[PDB]
């Protein structure tokens, strides 16, 4: 109760910004890679995989990659800790849409309903708000495949192709460039990532460790989401090394 | 539903019936009554069936950390604590009839909470519909201290009188044997009951249903 | 008690109620209307206890304009149905129950022509028809006749007329004026309302 | 249970339902619900069944005893007072018995209603049961007097098939009674199911 | 206060074959959770073709019974010959309804063989309306043994199958077999079991053994 | 629970809090409306980069109503939480009324929230200025803008975001009695007001328009650039 | 209540930082996961001989078929053990079968998380090693007070924990028996050890097939044999 | 009761290696029937499902709240639910009603996932899970289902086997319900696949 | 208790008695039923007398607080649904009001009706009260809505002087009171019983 123990995150720059927003983002940008791309024929969400050791077992599936639904996905740039809590509330939210609404949930509503309870934190309540920041794919019967972006302020917006976390910009200036909007199928896009995510990374010896890759399409009437097995992944990089050189 | 137990020099044996009804039906012939508790501490439950079945899981799970926390073994006066204070709590809401017996640091003890809250000290009792038939044979026939061979022979009998006297207790018999150098569980140490056969069987030929719509789905 | 009536068509929704509002032993408004507008090409059907039913379904209206404006589109005939079920189940333990008898009626871009039954315990089953009331026992035979899914809604209204002429004689109560609107692709249409000089 | 009877042109068609339950168990699907009182003479049975077995029985004993009295074939409107009045003394007493009476006499085809409270009414169509305004809607839509004998039945078929769809309490076997000047003769015994093989195709 | 009616349970099964007729019931008495007696035989038999079994309140079944029997000598006596299954049913539905205001709570079942020599099952209700069938049930049990001799008795909801009419060594084995099931889901069945059997030579009764439970 | 006071006085009075949430205002995005004779036009900058961010997502030109619309400038995130309250508590009035919404009784509610919590324990000023448009009856119109103090205006034209004096003077000088007298006069006084802050602008401006009874209604691209090609 | 954990100037946390910079200075443990079991060798050391060793236990079961060690502050290590213990109680209410060692870690981890939220607490003190064995597959997991919690086959953690990784990183690999796990795991903890190793200075405990089971002073002995 | 509002039924028989679950498709109120179409059966998974009888508000109701704790469980879990998992899952929805409890029988049966084994179970109104070696039946008619299926079913069927005797003892014992009838669904899990079938039923 | 309101080409006329009674003794003879809410709007009142004078008071503070906030005249469209509203949040507590609500504005002279429960309805010829079945039989005969000024006062007049002598609850004087566009005046104020002596001669 003692005054002096309170920031007061509340108070304006007088520039009028908010230091613990603008301190969240910064923790965001040393997150490692993670990029999607919308394509015709389905969604692509590729990332990287920052933490490597041989004593690692990893025996679960993706790292940053999360399954929000059937016909959603989502990845995570930020701290692990305050991932799980907007993972656990995202699917809270989407399966309490499935309550009222029984229907798979429009991508652009659980968006907006997450970054509500983003800016009630900033607004009030004096805790600290959230570092994590977060895209999302899936598909819905409206607007179809679809990609969004969230920033731990609660803004958000759609995106054909976009990149978080590490590398950020390199990413996003090779899509400025690359990328074909309405030409580039799903197909196209899975050898397009894999450059980008070659070129951008200045580690070297990319392996189908060090890296993961998700897809998610509708196939026959039904939401088809998977991630690629290692093999799988080496036989991208063999396709790749021979694009490369 | 018949439950009973019988305390003897080295030990506590819990007698119960396989059989669970439904107020028109038998629900299950084989359905397990007898809870876990503690290693050397058993209940088994009666009266409302799913009131008896949380309790006893409430019971089992705070028992289980008392034994992780203490390190030691567990009271069987304490079990009876928890299940009439939760009965106290509802004031006599929750109609679970629970018996608890065991073997501990002190020695062989079985009590009695009855689903008002009330718990006594006793060496032998019953509880449940058929619980009359069982005190009787186990009111008449009991010495302090027997044998582990004559307790055996008794509680068995009395479980038995407590099926063929009731309606709701029926199946087979399930003992469990709890005694100072360790607990042993019996599955259906009794089977009073021969006619287990039928006199003709029943079989279909394929293409006898009239299917309307079919569709296959692979997986 | 208040009378409804809805029929299926293969492209369209024909609906009808009655517009009779009484009390005690006299007809206040007989020109009352029972149908209340939740979307464009969705209408809704309410009738039941006289507090519950203008008062329940004002919920459900501006509810369903509240998903309309956030998305910036409409709930489909499936979603509003399985919304409003919840929204009547909620109060179902509460302190004030709602006794009410809902008919929706919408069209689809994809799915085409719903029309779904609900009770004052909220159940909710996709029918062809339906109808609430004492009158329901007096015409959905009539349509168990009658109906078939490649009927034209010309057809339709002239049998709608045979099953509401019914209630002028079998029907005990008088309700003389009935309301009948149709939903298809082009939107709400009104038609001719039921006059009897 | 669903009875319906109405008189035409060509005389009184009446058709019921087999099925009579006890709460959620059916009793017996193939109870035949329609009492045989004389050659030309056709009773009907609603509501309990203990109370119609009874009563009709002692209608058909006045019946036959006004016949072996006066030898002049009772008409169908004296039956049907006859019938109420024997439920007027015992009103409250909570005998509960729905009927109709249907024959032909020198005015013609008469059709009564006889309530368990004595109401006696007449007219061209009746019903009863507790599929009773189920039936009032096939059976008015698209009857006339003028029907013939072929039309009617198509009108009676339909009118228990389509009323015992709806009920809970309405099933069992369609069975269809036509009558005529000499007498009441049986037209068809057909499943309800069967029928609705049909009519969806 | 007074309470005039208990539900003592039990069950009773009838069966009309071409020339035959059979009828079983259970020996066991029960009311509430107790059990009085584990035999107890409910079936009756009146004349040499007719055998009649009460289910319902046992103090009603006494008495109703006793006063068939009484009416079964005014009858013969009067008429010179025994009465047929049919006359018999007729008349337990005027004597069921004199109470009609204080209705006898039980559940009757008459069944034995016509003039014709086939056999006739009847079931009745506290009222007194009553129904010529193949086969009736009645009971505790009486949801369970309908649907069992609905497809193997009645044939029915069987496509392209051989109907054959009931021989007495199936019915005989369908009789027992049923309550065989019906004694372990029913806890108003069992202990005992008496099948009597009406055919055109005589009655023969028999005795098969059920669960003690 | 956290239980405080936020806003406090100073030795002038003012309220460094609500005047740094006036200074996000101004750092926001260019937003306009004019009111005409029976119309009403609102438009906004985009800056939309690449291609890559797509149009559907973007949009601050909102509906409260159906003869009511708003558009905002501000923090993006703030809006959202506005503009759904307004719209939960603009329908609870037409379940008090029958009659619509009059624009001055919604906005009379919105400012009446920027006044509550900039002076609520714990809470938060607002960083958002919006103009809520409509049409009262008979036709009338109305444009009212909020303040992050919680004060409310009516203004015949209005700018907000950056520049938005710049386009009030533009507004001031050029809005007479000859203005919005018609349908071709609002339209081009609309977009010359936006022609001056047009930095890199082409087809990436907005634009929205609102008639009489008729729903907010969105003017596509193509005839943008067809009203933007008459400048003579 | 107001929240003592802010983002730095740099977007770290600067609560949790002295966190895990606290836990890298307890008490030295190891852990190893080879072949059917999981091997848990720990530091009990007594200031005085005055201490009774019975009485204070560092290595404590979760359950029969988990368990957990810790480096770290002793007081916040007990609030753990009783509010994990607590959640396989409630786990044990809903589900009625033994907890799986990921959803066990994941929701205890998650207690850690609350404490970098809430105002006017600060997080916990204690890095949480945990031992689990479900469906025949044994599990070896590593939790810090930042509440992301990972997997490995084996692991150090305490006083010189970069020595004991390294030193698992060349000696240890495949193919190693539960036996050859304890040895193994004895010889990382003599290198991070200092002084006499007796029966009562480490606290041992293995979790196979039967349980997690906590080894007596008598086969401790056997083991010092080398 | 409150039981018999809507009536219903759903009977689930265990085989050898495959189980089959079946409930009918009728829905009514009182005397007055509604719908021919509704599903008493509702997909909680590969090779699970789960019947439902008794009101239909809480039908529905529960239906969601199970698919509420089935959708979180799986997005939490890296595997597919356990039949055995799941019938305690029921248990714990029911029992936190105790005060309020909702009027349904839920009927569990699926095959388990660790390679063939088929398991089956049902609850009641007060909550109690129980599991049995032979088959579970849920409704109104409950008393009626029991005859059919306690003298048909066998230690070990095939599907050849179990799909005639599940049928027949459908059609057979829901005849004879006034509240159930209009159409039997059965489903059919095996190892390999999945069977779904719509029996040709009376409509009565 | 005896309440009628109709609206035409000249605006509304609320009529009332002034009678009301508990039990069998009369409470107050000269009891003025009509609430007076606002100059050009007017409220009256139905069943409970302190239902009324409370629930109708808190309706003309919400009217009030309204013109004092917008100006705007709050429409009779709007207080009719304010007091609706009011009544639903304590129904089932023994809450028994009944009461009209008359006014002009720009739509034109609107007439309502607020029930108890909540029901609210809308037309052109309402009446409430224990006499208001005696209402409808003089007010509907010989009315249209291009009745002129004074043909409309014999037609109010006759209303209520009938109505009140058939029941025992309904008596008084006859206070009428006419509806303008810019607000209602009272019009007479008269026995029934004086006027029931011009009747007969």
């Amino acid at each position: 109760m003692s005054r002096r123990y309170d920031s007061r995150t509340t108070i304006f720059s007088p520039e009028g910004r908010l230091y613990q927003v603008e301190y969240a983002m910064e923790a965001i940008g040393h997150a490692g890679t993670c990029l999607g791309i919308l394509a015709n024929d389905g969604v692509l969400l590729a990332a990287e995989r920052r933490n490597i050791h041989k004593l690692l077992d990893e025996v679960f599936f993706s790292e940053k990659i999360y399954k929000l639904n059937e016909d959603m996905a989502c990845s995570v740039a930020g701290i692990t800790s305050d991932a799980n809590v907007l993972t656990n509330e995202l699917r809270l939210i989407a399966q309490r849409y499935l309550l009222q609404y029984q229907e798979p949930i429009p991508c652009e509503q659980l968006v907006t309903a997450l970054c509500d309870i983003k800016q009630a934190y900033t607004q009030f309540g004096g805790k600290r708000p959230f570092g994590v920041s977060l895209l999302y794919i899936g598909w819905d019967k409206h607007y179809g495949f679809q990609l969004y972006q969230s920033d731990p302020s609660g803004n958000y917006g759609g995106w054909k192709a976009t990149c978080i976390g590490n590398n950020s910009a390199a990413a996003v200036s090779m899509l400025k460039q690359d990328y074909k909007e309405g030409e580039m199928t799903l197909k196209s896009a899975l050898a397009l990532a894999i450059k980008v995510l070659n070129k951008t990374m200045d580690v070297s010896k990319l392996s189908a460790e060090k890296v993961e890759i998700a897809t998610l399409t509708r196939e026959n009437g039904k939401t088809v989401i998977r991630v690629l097995k290692q093999k799988e992944v080496e036989q991208l990089i063999k396709k790749h090394e021979e694009e490369e050189a | 539903t018949t439950i009973a137990g019988l305390v003897f020099q080295d030990g506590v044996i819990l007698g119960a019936d396989t059989r669970a009804t439904n107020d028109s039906v038998v629900a299950d012939k084989i359905c397990e009554k007898i809870h876990f508790i503690a290693p050397k501490i058993y209940c088994c439950g009666a009266g409302v069936a799913a009131d008896a079945e949380m309790t006893t899981r409430m019971a089992a799970s705070n028992m289980e950390l008392h034994a992780l926390s203490t390190g030691r073994e567990c009271r069987v006066a304490t079990v009876t604590r928890m299940l009439r204070q939760t009965l106290f709590r509802y004031q006599g809401y929750v109609g679970a009839s629970l018996i608890v017996g065991g073997v501990d640091f002190t020695g062989p003890q079985l009590y009695s909470v009855h689903p008002h809250g009330s718990y006594s000290r006793l060496p032998f009792t019953a509880l449940g519909s058929g619980q009359d038939a069982a005190i009787a044979v186990l009111e008449d026939r009991f010495q302090p201290n027997m044998t582990l061979e004559a307790a055996q022979e008794l509680l068995v009998e009395a479980i038995t009188a407590g099926i063929l006297g009731d309606l709701g207790s029926g199946g087979n018999v399930d003992a469990c044997v709890i005694t100072a150098a360790g607990a042993k569980m019996l599955r259906a140490l009794s089977s009073p009951t021969k006619p287990i056969e039928r006199s003709s069987q029943y079989r279909f030929a394929p293409g006898t249903t009239p299917v309307l719509s079919q569709t296959v789905v692979p997986l | 008690m208040e009378y409804l009536i809805g029929i299926q068509g293969p492209d369209y929704v024909l609906v009808a109620s009655d517009r009779v509002a009484a009390s005690n032993i006299v007809q206040m408004k007989d020109d009352h209307d029972k149908m209340f507008k939740m979307s464009e090409k969705i209408l809704l059907l309410c009738v039941g206890e006289a507090g519950d039913t203008v008062q329940f379904a004002e919920y459900i209206q501006k509810n369903v304009q509240l998903y309309k404006m956030r998305n910036g589109y409409e709930l489909s005939p499936t979603a509003a149905a399985n919304f409003t079920r919840r929204n009547l189940a909620d109060y179902l333990r509460s302190r004030t129950p709602y006794h009410v008898n809902l008919l929706l009626a919408g069209y689809d871009e994809h799915e085409g022509p719903a029309l779904y039954y609900m009770d004052y315990l909220a159940a909710l089953a996709k029918a062809p028809f339906a109808a609430h009331g004492y009158g329901a026992f007096l015409t959905l035979s009539i349509l168990d006749r009658y109906y078939t899914p490649t009927i034209s809604r010309e057809k339709a209204v002239e049998l709608l007329r045979k099953c509401l002429e019914e209630l002028q004689k079998r029907f005990i109560l008088n309700l003389p004026t009935f309301s009948v609107r149709i939903i298809d692709r082009n939107g709400i249409h009104d038609l001719d309302n039921i006059s009897f000089p | 249970t669903t009875t319906l009877a109405f008189k035409f042109q060509h005389g009184v068609i009446v058709a019921v339902d087999s099925r009579a339950s006890a709460g959620n168990y059916i009793a017996t699907l193939k109870v035949n619900k329609v009492i045989e009182i004389n050659p030309y003479l056709l009773g009907t049975m609603s509501g309990c069944a203990a109370d119609c077995l009874y009563w009709e029985r002692l209608l058909a004993k006045e019946c036959r005893l006004y016949y072996l009295r006066n030898g002049e074939r009772i008409s169908v409107s004296a039956a049907s007072k006859l019938l109420s009045n024997m439920m007027c003394q015992y009103r409250g007493m909570g005998l509960s018995m729905g009927s109709m009476i249907c024959g032909w006499d020198k005015k013609g085809p008469g059709l009564y209603y006889v309530d368990e409270n004595g109401t006696r009414l007449s007219g061209n169509m009746f019903s009863t049961g507790s599929g009773n305004s189920h039936a009032y809607g096939v059976m008015d839509s698209g009857y006339r007097p003028d029907l013939s004998i072929e039309e009617a039945y198509d009108l009676g078929r339909r009118a228990i098939v389509h009323a015992t769809h709806r009920d809970s309490y309405s099933g069992g076997v369609v069975n269809m009674y036509h009558m005529k000047e000499d007498g009441w003769v049986k037209v068809e015994s057909t499943d309800v199911s069967d029928l609705m093989h049909q009519y969806r195709e | 206060r007074f309470s005039p009616y208990a539900f003592n349970g039990g069950t009773v099964l009838a069966i009309a074959g071409e020339d035959f007729s059979i009828v079983a019931s259970d020996t066991r008495l029960s009311e509430g959770f107790s059990i009085h007696t584990r035999d107890s035989p409910k079936c009756y038999k009146l004349t040499d073709k007719t055998v009649i079994g009460c289910s319902g309140f046992h103090g009603d079944c006494l008495t109703l019974t006793k006063i068939i029997e009484a009416r079964l000598k005014m009858y013969k006596h009067s008429n010179n010959k025994a009465m047929t299954t049919g006359a018999i049913a007729a008349m337990l539905s005027t004597i069921l309804y004199s109470r009609r205001f204080f209705p006898y709570y039980v559940y009757n079942i008459i069944g034995g063989l016509d003039e014709e020599g086939k056999g006739a099952v009847y079931s009745f209700d506290p009222v007194g309306s009553y129904q010529r069938d193949s086969f009736k049930a009645g009971g505790s049990a009486s949801a369970m043994l309908q649907p069992l001799l609905d497809n193997q008795v009645g044939f029915k909801n069987m496509q392209n199958v051989e109907h054959v009419p009931l021989s007495l060594d199936r019915a005989m084995r369908l009789v027992k077999d049923v309550f065989i099931s019906a004694a372990e889901r029913d806890v108003y069945t069992g202990d005992a079991l008496k099948v009597c059997i009406v055919t055109k030579e005589g009655i023969r009764g028999e005795t098969v053994p059920l669960r003690k439970d | 629970s956290y239980d405080r006071a936020i806003t406090v006085f100073s030795p002038d009075g003012h309220l460094f809090q609500v005047e740094y949430a006036q200074e996000a205002v101004k750092k926001g995005s260019t937003a306009v409306g004019v009111r005409g004779k029976d119309i009403v036009v609102l438009g906004v900058e985009k800056k939309s980069v690449a291609k890559l961010q797509d149009e559907r997502t973007v949009r601050k030109i909102c509906a409260l109503d159906d003869n009511v619309c708003m558009a905002f400038a501000g923090l993006t995130a703030d809006a959202r939480i506005v503009i759904n309250r307004a719209r939960v508590e603009c329908q609870s009035h037409r379940l008090t009324v029958e009659d619509p919404v009059t624009v001055e009784y919604i906005t009379r509610y919105i400012a009446s929230l920027k006044q509550r919590y900039t002076q609520s324990n714990g809470r938060r000023p607002f960083g958002i200025s919006a103009l809520i448009v409509g049409f009262d009856f008979d036709g009338t119109p109305r444009l009212y803008q909020t303040d992050p103090s919680g004060t409310y205006h009516a203004w015949k034209a209005n700018a907000i975001g950056r520049g938005a004096k710049s386009v009030r003077e533009f507004l001031e000088k050029n809005y007479t009695d000859e203005a919005i007298e018609t349908d071709d006069l609002t339209i081009k006084l609309v977009i010359k007001a936006l022609l001056e802050v047009v930095q890199s602008g082409g087809k990436n401006i907005e634009l929205a328009v609102m008639r009489r009874d008729q729903p907010l209604k969105i003017l596509n691209p193509e005839e943008i650039e067809k009203y933007v090609a008459e400048i003579e | 209540s107001f929240s003592l954990t802010t983002f730095s100037p740099s977007g770290k946390l600067v609560q949790i930082e002295y966190a895990l910079a606290a836990v890298a200075g307890g008490a030295p443990s190891v852990g190893i996961k080879a072949a059917n079991g999981v091997v848990l060798a720990t530091e009990k050391k007594q200031k005085s001989i005055l201490y009774d060793e019975r009485s204070v236990h560092k290595v404590e079961p979760i359950t029969k078929h988990i368990g957990l060690v810790y480096s770290g502050m002793g007081p916040d290590y007990r609030v753990l053990v009783h509010r994990a213990r607590k959640l396989a109680q409630q786990y044990y209410l809903v589900y009625q079968e033994p907890i799986p060692t990921a959803q066990l870690v994941q929701r205890v981890a998650s207690v850690m998380q609350e404490y970098t939220q809430s105002g006017g607490v600060r997080p916990f003190g204690v890095s949480l090693l945990i031992c689990g064995w479900n469906e025949g597959r044994p599990y070896l997991f590593q939790s810090d007070p930042s509440g992301a919690y990972f997997a490995w086959k084996a692991t150090a953690m305490g006083k010189n924990y970069v020595n004991g990784k390294t030193f698992l990183e060349k000696r240890y690999n495949e193919d190693l028996e539960l036996e050859d796990a304890i040895h193994t795991a004895i010889l990382t903890l003599k290198e991070s050890f200092e002084g006499q190793m007796t029966e009562d200075n480490i606290e041992v405990g293995i979790c196979n097939e039967a349980g997690f089971r906590r080894l007596t002073p008598t086969e401790v002995k056997d083991y010092l044999a080398a | 009761s409150i039981m018999s509002y809507n009536g219903g039924a759903v009977m689930a028989m265990k085989g050898k290696n495959c189980v089959a679950i079946a409930a009918d498709r009728r829905f009514g109120i009182q005397a007055q029937m509604v719908t021919t179409d509704f599903q008493k059966i509702f997909p909680m998974g590969d090779r699970l499902y789960i019947g439902l009888a008794g009101l239909a508000t809480d039908v529905q109701t529960v239906a969601q709240r199970l698919k509420f704790r089935l959708n979180l469980y799986e997005l939490k879990e890296g595997r597919q639910i356990k039949p055995y998992t799941l019938m305690s899952m029921v248990a714990n929805l029911l029992y936190e009603k105790r005060f309020g409890p909702y009027y349904t029988e839920p009927v569990i049966a699926g095959l388990d996932p660790k390679t063939f084994k088929p398991f089956i179970c049902s609850l009641d109104l007060i909550g109690c899970p129980m599991v049995t070696d032979d088959f579970v039946v849920s409704g109104t008619c409950t008393e009626q289902m029991y005859g059919m299926c306690e003298s048909l079913w066998e230690p070990n069927m095939d599907p050849e086997h179990l799909f005639e005797t599940i049928s027949q003892a459908m059609l057979n014992a829901v005849d004879r319900d006034a509240v159930s009838g209009m159409g039997v669904i059965v489903h059919i899990i095996e190892k390999d696949k999945i069977t779904t079938r719509t029996l040709k039923a009376r409509m009565d």
